[PDB]
């Protein structure tokens, strides 16, 4: 199998920039390889094609080039509808193979997370839990640490969180902290404390209740 | 001109599924048609490749000799026929048209979700997301929807049935050690729409045929 | 005397060539590949139903000016058929999908000495035309054409 390695794995840039991503095979193919942009929950579209050459219905701003091992794929203004990830790929023999992917998010100032905290809900008590959840919303970049602590004792391995896509109109993210215990032990504790540490907060902020 | 996959959806470990990729405003004359497929957070994987006209086949060396890519000719539809399918062959299916050169996908189809899980399909309970002192920030409040425990993927999740769009954040579905998926669908809005403005959560789950409408009170 | 072509691709798109009578077919398909990137190997030109096929010329298939070409993607991969004598015997046959009718034929005289002008292939009930490739009648591997006679 020939290794497509893109360059690099996520770039931040902001409209109307050029962009320029790069993609290495681990050998010669001389101009055999394509590029694909895809968006979240949506089947890849064909850009570039044998290296150079744009596919029917794609922009004139995106342009290939490169022959042998070193090809790079470049959007001479980045539009708001760019923004995706790109993947390269081989066609020279088989098996075909695609590159891990190059993400290219829009460029803004820092954002503070605005923090929340939502303890566990009376209806759901009544059937084990025990889950009490933590929002960090519309904050860049997508870079956050959130901390658990039952009475001040750190929770770790039993929360789960999850980042949502950069949002189209802002370009911020929101991650989500969601803490679920069992119903008794919940019972057996009070405090409950949400520490967020992220580069808009000069100081980690923590957001907490009481049972 | 598409390609429409059907097929995909919930089977155990060992267990067997069949795809299919139908083609509208194309033939198969002249092409191959290809498998891709995309794991969760992962990149695209090539399955399989077939040329309808011939039937020769290709496969990739970690399901080459499990699965099983063929078509017919006379209405221009590629299966994947999957056996002793395992946790890690869950992921988007696509299947993808080649008609300029050798493995270049000039045209790839909706998707198709293939989960192999032996959690089976389980409806989702509903917990609301109280907006309170603690989920409020000046004159902007917070409220949520807790999508939890369902099976499999996936949930549709709007507010006050489509009208509320803006400012809604539908997370990413997160899968827990049960086997189940969970997830939240949060909104902010005015610290002073409350109390005078309804917010319910219109959970959808077509897997389980479960559909709730929960209404988030302070 | 210089001559226009035009090519026609699956995309909805017409390319303007300059070309001479004299031009081989791998030297027009080498001027496609500049322009549309496409390896000579992996074109199949079409004229009037007709593959045009290299070693041969534009003049060879009367390609006049501002004729139309259509290009499609050449199906590529060696594999074996049958061909079974309606008598009958059976012989086996290296070929490749974008193989001509009128190719198979040749192959057949080669091993046989059977003159083309004798030789009528058959499958699935239908008669195969020589200007047409395995492809077009989907020809699977393994298939058993029938020879008449």
């Amino acid at each position: 199998d020939i290794q497509m390695t893109q360059s690099p794995s996520s770039l931040s840039a902001s409209v109307g920039d050029r962009v320029t991503i790069t993609c290495r095979a681990s050998q010669d193919v001389s101009t055999a390889v394509a590029w694909y942009q895809q968006k979240p929950g949506k089947a890849p579209k064909l850009l570039i094609y044998s290296a150079k050459f744009l596919y029917s219905g794609v922009p004139s701003r995106f342009s290939g080039s490169g022959s042998g091992t070193d090809f790079t794929l470049t959007i001479s203004s980045l539009q708001p509808e760019d923004f995706a990830t790109y993947y390269c790929q081989q066609s020279y023999t088989t098996p075909p193979t695609f590159g891990q992917g190059t993400k290219v998010e829009i460029k803004r100032t820092v954002a503070a997370p605005s923090v929340f905290i939502f303890p566990p809900s009376d209806e759901q008590l009544k059937s084990g839990t025990a889950s009490v959840v933590c929002l960090l919303n519309n904050f860049y970049p997508r870079e956050a640490k959130v901390q658990w602590k039952v009475d001040n004792a750190l929770q770790s391995g039993n929360s789960q969180e999850s980042v949502t896509e950069q949002d189209s109109k802002d370009s911020t993210y929101s991650l989500s902290s969601t803490l679920t215990l069992s119903k008794a032990d919940y019972e057996k504790h009070k405090v409950y404390a949400c520490e967020v540490t992220h580069q808009g907060l000069s100081s980690p902020v923590t957001k907490s209740f009481n049972r | 001109v598409q390609l429409v996959e059907s097929g995909g959806g919930l089977v155990q470990p060992g267990g067997s599924l069949r795809l299919s990729c139908a083609a509208s405003g194309f033939t198969f004359s002249n092409t191959y048609i290809s498998w891709v497929r995309q794991a969760p957070g992962k990149g695209l994987e090539w399955v399989a490749s077939i040329t309808p006209s011939s039937g020769q086949t290709d496969y990739a060396d970690s399901v080459k000799g499990r699965f099983t890519i063929s078509a017919d000719t006379s209405k221009n539809t590629a299966y994947l026929q999957m056996n002793s399918l395992r946790a890690e062959d869950t992921a988007v299916y696509y299947c993808a048209r080649t008609w300029l050169l050798r493995w270049v996908m000039d045209l790839w189809g909706q998707g198709t979700l293939v989960t192999v899980s032996s959690a089976s399909t389980k409806g989702p309970s509903v917990f609301p997301l109280a907006p309170s002192s603690k989920s409020t920030s000046g004159g902007t409040a917070a409220l949520g929807c807790l999508v939890k425990d369902y099976f499999p993927e996936p949930v549709t999740v709007s507010w006050n049935s489509g009208a509320l769009t803006s400012g809604v954040h539908t997370f990413p579905a997160v899968l827990q050690s049960s086997g189940l998926y969970s997830l939240s669908s949060v909104v902010t809005v005015p610290s002073s729409s409350l109390g005078t403005q309804t917010y319910i959560c219109n959970v959808n789950h077509k897997p389980s045929n479960t559909k709730v409408d929960k209404k988030v009170e302070p | 005397s210089h001559m226009q072509i035009f090519v026609k691709t699956l995309t909805g798109k017409t390319i303007t060539l300059e070309v001479e009578p004299s031009d081989t077919i791998e030297n027009v398909k080498a001027k496609i590949q500049d322009k549309e990137g496409i390896p000579p190997d992996q074109q199949r030109l079409i004229f009037a139903g007709k593959q045009l096929e290299d070693g041969r010329t534009l003049s060879d298939y009367n390609i006049q000016k501002e004729s139309t070409l259509h290009l499609v993607l050449r199906l590529r991969g060696g594999m074996q058929i049958f061909v079974k004598t309606l008598t009958g015997k059976t012989i086996t046959l290296e070929v490749e999908p974008s193989d001509t009718i009128e190719n198979v034929k040749a192959k057949i005289q080669d091993k046989e000495g059977i003159p083309p002008d004798q030789q009528r292939l058959i499958f699935a009930g239908k008669q195969l035309e020589d200007g047409r490739t395995l492809s077009d009648y989907n020809i699977q591997k393994e298939s058993t054409l029938h020879l008449v006679l």
